[PDB]
C-alpha cells in the first residue's frame, strides 16, 4: 500500500502519520529524525603553514 | 424454525473487487437459537454462505462480494428480510490470478 | 426450564438450551463452553484451553487463578485485578486509600481497615 | 483529587451565636474517594473545619 507524507526537519520532533486504508483499520506511525548531517564536496586548493 | 423480528443490516466495509471484499452484519430479535437459511435476492452481489447460526445476542456476519459502485440487495434470514446499500470503493490491485 | 424433547442444557447452572446437533459440532455454543468438553475423546475442542504440557481444560478454567494446567499455562497472559499501588483492599472488596488504614475510623464497611490484624496493633 | 458534580447545599439548624450554631449537610456524586478541601467564599459565615 504506497504513502506519501512530509516530515519536518526538526531533531526530536515526534512525527506520527495516520494511513487509513479502506478495508483495514487504521494505522499510526511514529517517525523521529535522530541525528543529521550536511555533507559539502570538497576541492583542495593549497596548504599553507 | 426460529422467529425473526425487526431484521435490520449495516455494511461495515465495502471494496468491488473479484475477491469476497465485503462485511455485512445483521441486528435481529430472536426467541430460539437454530439455523437459518441466507439468502441475497440479487445477483449484484453475491453471499458467501448459505446457512447461518442465529442466537440470542442477535449479531451475525456475512460476507459478500459485489462489482458495482454501489449495491442494493435484498437479504432474507430464514422468513425476515431487510435492504442493504452500501458505499464500495475501487481496489488498488491491477491484476489477480484467480 | 426444562429444554424441549430436541435441545440438551449448557449444565447444571445455565438457563442455555442448545438442540442436540449443537453439542460436540465444533463450536463453541454453551456460555461455558461444556458443549465441547467430553466428546472427541480428551480431543481438545472449541469450549477446551490447550495447556502448552497437551492437556484439555475447560475455558473455564482459563485464568481462574487456579494452575488447572499443572504446568501454569491457563494463568500465563491473564489480567488480574486488585487495588492500586496507594489503595488498600478491604475483605469485602471495597479499595480505601492506604492513608485510612487504621486511622481509628472504619472506613472500610466490615472495619477491615481498622482489623487487628492488619493494624499490626 | 476525587471529581465532584451535583453540589447541593442544605441547612438542617441555624442560630447566629458565638460559638458554631449551625450544621450543614452537602449531597453529591462521586467517582472515588479521597479527601476534598472545604471554604467558604463570603466572610459572612465561616467553617469550623
Amino acid at each position: 500500500y504506497e504513502h506519501s507524507t512530509v516530515m519536518p526537519n526538526v531533531v526530536g520532533f515526534p512525527y506520527k502519520a495516520h494511513i487509513e486504508r479502506p478495508g483495514y483499520s487504521p494505522l499510526t506511525l511514529q517517525m523521529q529524525v535522530v541525528e543529521t548531517s550536511l555533507e559539502p564536496t570538497l576541492n583542495l586548493e593549497y596548504i599553507t603553514c | 424454525a426460529p422467529t425473526i423480528i425487526d431484521l435490520t443490516c449495516t455494511v461495515a466495509t465495502c471494496t468491488h473487487s473479484s475477491d469476497f471484499g465485503g462485511v455485512l452484519t445483521l441486528t435481529y430479535k430472536t426467541d430460539k437459537n437454530g439455523d437459518c437459511s441466507v439468502h441475497s435476492h440479487s445477483n449484484v452481489a453475491t453471499l458467501q454462505e448459505a446457512t447461518a447460526k442465529v442466537k440470542t445476542a442477535g449479531k451475525v456476519t456475512l460476507h459478500f462480494s459485489t462489482a458495482s459502485a454501489s449495491p442494493s440487495f435484498v437479504v432474507s434470514l430464514c422468513s425476515a428480510r431487510a435492504t442493504c446499500s452500501a458505499s464500495c470503493e475501487p481496489p488498488k490491485d491491477h491484476i489477480v490470478p484467480y | 426450564r426444562t429444554c424441549r424433547i430436541h435441545e440438551i442444557s449448557c449444565g447444571a447452572h445455565s438457563t442455555q438450551c442448545i438442540p442436540v446437533s449443537w453439542r460436540c459440532d465444533g463450536e463453541n455454543d454453551c456460555d461455558s463452553g461444556e458443549d465441547e468438553e467430553n466428546c472427541g475423546n480428551i480431543t481438545c475442542s472449541p469450549d477446551e484451553f490447550t495447556c502448552s504440557s497437551g492437556r484439555c481444560i475447560s475455558r473455564n478454567f482459563v485464568c481462574n487463578g487456579q494452575d488447572d494446567c499443572s504446568d501454569g499455562s491457563d494463568e500465563l497472559d491473564c489480567a488480574p485485578p486488585t487495588c492500586g499501588a496507594h489503595e488498600f483492599q478491604c475483605s469485602t472488596s471495597s479499595c480505601i486509600p492506604i492513608s485510612w488504614v487504621c486511622d481509628d475510623d472504619a472506613d472500610c464497611s466490615d472495619q477491615s481497615d481498622e482489623s487487628l490484624e492488619q493494624c499490626g496493633r
